[PDB]
């Protein structure tokens, strides 16, 4: 029952043809039937987490199926860890199933993929799965949309096919030259990983710490710079230049990407300066955090809610740096 | 900032830096194979029309400092005993511009075995009359004090005609000397050369004099009181007076006679101070003077009335008149 064979076979199973109502019989039947208050006692918390998402559906405040969901949105992802947290609450497989095939049906997919690699990934009940590759079960999000609209043609005409995947841009842009670094697909699943397995979102209550997290942060993408700037070099390019708040951003990007909803990834033209992003932030609040950062790098120091001092000129220093930044 | 400064990770090294920035504003990248600017050398910085400007600015931030203390009070400015009776000046004051020369033989390539010939640059240079200032004071204590007499030129009106008034004119004001003598009881007229001017050195002596006295001291023996130039720190003796206009210009010769022994507490009266302590202090020894430098003027003055009531200080109408060619 929760046999490694069993646990891989349902994961497979929730994750397959994603956006579609499961077809599996045996998923219908618990996503019809399955009660997640029914019996608090499978939940570590006795059914604490299952309470606030459940009345977050009942009053028909989540997000809806079919429409496009970012990690960085700050009310849906409060959402996908609602249902994290109901999961990582559960004591046994048969929890962890029952919940994840009830609110599949019930919650945005992207929401619901997000949170059940995360839960998968943090949960010892998780230990042994294989997660498939996101680019399989999400494939817009990795796959540009010339090949995606042959997709759809091939599905529309009942015909199978393989598509071969070109860059985006022309031999005009230059930048296209190191499209094989960012666009690689397993480049982007590296990424979004690390990001699961040190989520920014991460409280130690959930279960464990997360060791030297912020300076893994760090590191991991001072990596990413270095390689990209590898790339450049080994193609006749300059080293990227870094971003400034008052300074023009060179470089613009066509994705030529979809959501499966949501439309067209938008096109960011060249040379622009940064605006001010209605509901997210003032141009003007980045350099004053940024000021604010190198005010405690340059002080030695990380200034508490109380105004007490936390020294960094030692070696955890680049951590809480990395936990503030 | 210095190798004083407290905390040179925080507040860096504004001053210093903006020379560099400044001096290398013609190649900022280093694109072009330019050497350092001027402003990167303390033999050129004053060359550069820009030096002015960076260090208006420069001194604009200490004059947020020392505006922020309490204005002077009469009890603060009061020389008790002491009152200036009058200032005078013997001797017109007159600039001019004469010439001046200096060897460039060091500047030419010769040898090996090929002899050297005289070549000098001339110039042009500001200088001034002669004058002697008459300052009159009466000691009406009982015995003779010590007494440090600071003088300052002050403008009347600025370039629009427009009088200025003892606050606007005290940060505009130049220093011309600063001695400490001894007054004895009564009334006494003080005088003082321009040529004594603790604020000024002569014209440097040129290398061949150098060679030339020292080569006769040692090809011989003789005990040369080389204990004869000054310094070379120090404003010149020759640029002691600006320019001014050759129809005239007025301005205010402000007089401050402040106590000795306060003042001097630590170093002696008696003590010889050396020939350019205003602002070069005295070799090898403390600073003399215990006042803030810049005293008395150096904190606002909103209320005219309070240095008009304090007897040791007085100031009076002098014209300088430009002599052309
Ligand atoms: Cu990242
Ligand atoms: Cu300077
Ligand atoms: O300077
Ligand atoms: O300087």
């Amino acid at each position: 029952a929760s046999s490694t064979a069993h646990k891989q076979q349902d994961i497979n199973h929730l994750l397959d043809k994603i956006y579609e109502d499961t077809k599996y019989p045996d998923l219908q039947e618990i996503a019809k039937n399955f009660n997640p208050l029914g019996d608090t006692s499978m939940y570590n918390d006795q059914g604490a987490a299952a309470e606030v998402l459940m009345k977050e559906l009942n009053d028909h405040r989540l997000l809806e199926q079919h429409h496009w969901y970012s990690l960085f949105n700050a009310r849906q992802r409060e959402e996908a860890l609602m249902l994290f947290a109901v999961l990582n609450q559960c004591k046994v497989w048969h929890c962890f199933r029952n919940n994840a095939a009830y609110f599949r049906e019930q919650m945005n997919e992207g929401e619901f993929v997000y949170a059940l690699y995360v839960g998968v990934i943090h949960s010892k009940l998780g230990d042994g799965i294989v997660l498939p590759p996101l680019y399989e079960i999400t494939p817009h999000m990795f796959t540009n949309s010339e090949v995606i609209d042959k997709a759809y043609s091939a599905k529309m005409t009942q015909k199978a096919g393989t598509f071969n995947v070109s860059f985006t841009g022309t031999k005009k842009n230059k930048e296209q030259r190191v499209a094989y670094f960012g666009e690689d697909i397993g480049m982007n699943i590296h990424h979004v990983t690390w990001h699961m397995d040190f989520p920014f979102w991460w409280q130690d209550s959930y279960g464990n710490h997360l060791d030297r997290k912020g300076e893994l942060f760090f590191w991991v993408h001072h990596q990413l710079t270095a390689r990209f700037d590898f790339e450049r070099l080994s193609n006749w390019l300059d080293p990227v230049d870094e971003l400034h708040w008052d300074r023009i951003i060179r470089e613009g990007f066509a994705p030529l990407t979809s959501y499966k909803y949501g439309g067209e990834f938008p096109v960011r033209p060249d040379n622009k300066h940064f605006e001010d992003v209605d509901g997210v932030a003032h141009v003007h609040d980045m350099e004053i955090t940024e000021n604010r950062i190198y005010e405690a790098i340059d002080h030695g120091y990380i200034t508490a809610t109380d105004g007490h001092t936390i020294d960094i000129r030692q070696p955890k220093g680049i951590e809480l740096l990395g936990d503030i930044i | 900032s210095s190798m004083y400064s407290p905390n040179a990770q925080y507040y860096g090294s504004l001053h210093n830096t903006a020379h560099v920035m400044l001096g290398r504003q013609g190649d900022p990248h280093g694109k072009f194979n330019l050497p350092p600017g001027v402003m990167e050398h303390f033999e050129t910085a004053t060359r550069d029309p820009s030096f002015f400007r960076l260090h208006k600015y420069m001194d604009n931030i200490f004059k947020k400092h020392t505006d922020s203390f309490p204005p002077y009070t009469h009890d603060d400015l009061e020389f008790a005993g002491m009152v200036v009776d009058g200032v005078a000046i013997d001797g017109e004051l007159t600039t001019f511009f004469d010439e001046f020369q200096y060897s460039l033989i060091n500047a030419v390539d010769s040898g090996e075995s090929i002899e050297d010939v005289e070549i000098n640059a001339r110039v042009h240079r500001l200088n001034h009359k002669e004058f002697t200032y008459k300052i009159t004071v009466s000691n009406s204590i009982g015995s003779d004090h010590l007494a440090t007499f600071r003088i300052f030129l002050c403008p009347i009106e600025d370039n629009n005609g427009i009088t200025l008034t003892l606050d606007k004119e005290r940060w505009l004001c130049i220093e011309l000397d600063k001695f400490f003598q001894k007054v004895p009881s009564g009334t006494h007229t003080i005088h003082r050369s321009s040529k004594d001017s603790s604020v000024t050195v002569p014209d440097m002596p040129s290398f061949h004099s150098l060679k030339e006295q020292a080569d006769n001291a040692v090809n011989g023996g003789s005990d040369l009181d080389l204990s004869a130039y000054e310094r070379s720190c120090g404003i010149p003796e020759r640029m002691l007076l600006p320019k001014s206009k050759p129809e005239g210009m007025e301005f205010n010769l402000f007089v401050a006679v402040t106590d000795g022994v306060k003042d001097t507490e630590g170093h002696n009266g008696d003590h010889d101070h050396g020939g350019t302590h205003a602002q070069c202090g005295v070799h090898g020894e403390a600073y003399p003077d215990n006042r803030p430098l810049g005293y008395p003027l150096e904190r606002r003055i909103p209320d005219e009335r309070v240095f008009d009531g304090v007897p040791n200080i007085k100031h009076v109408v002098v014209k300088i008149v430009h002599h052309p060619e």
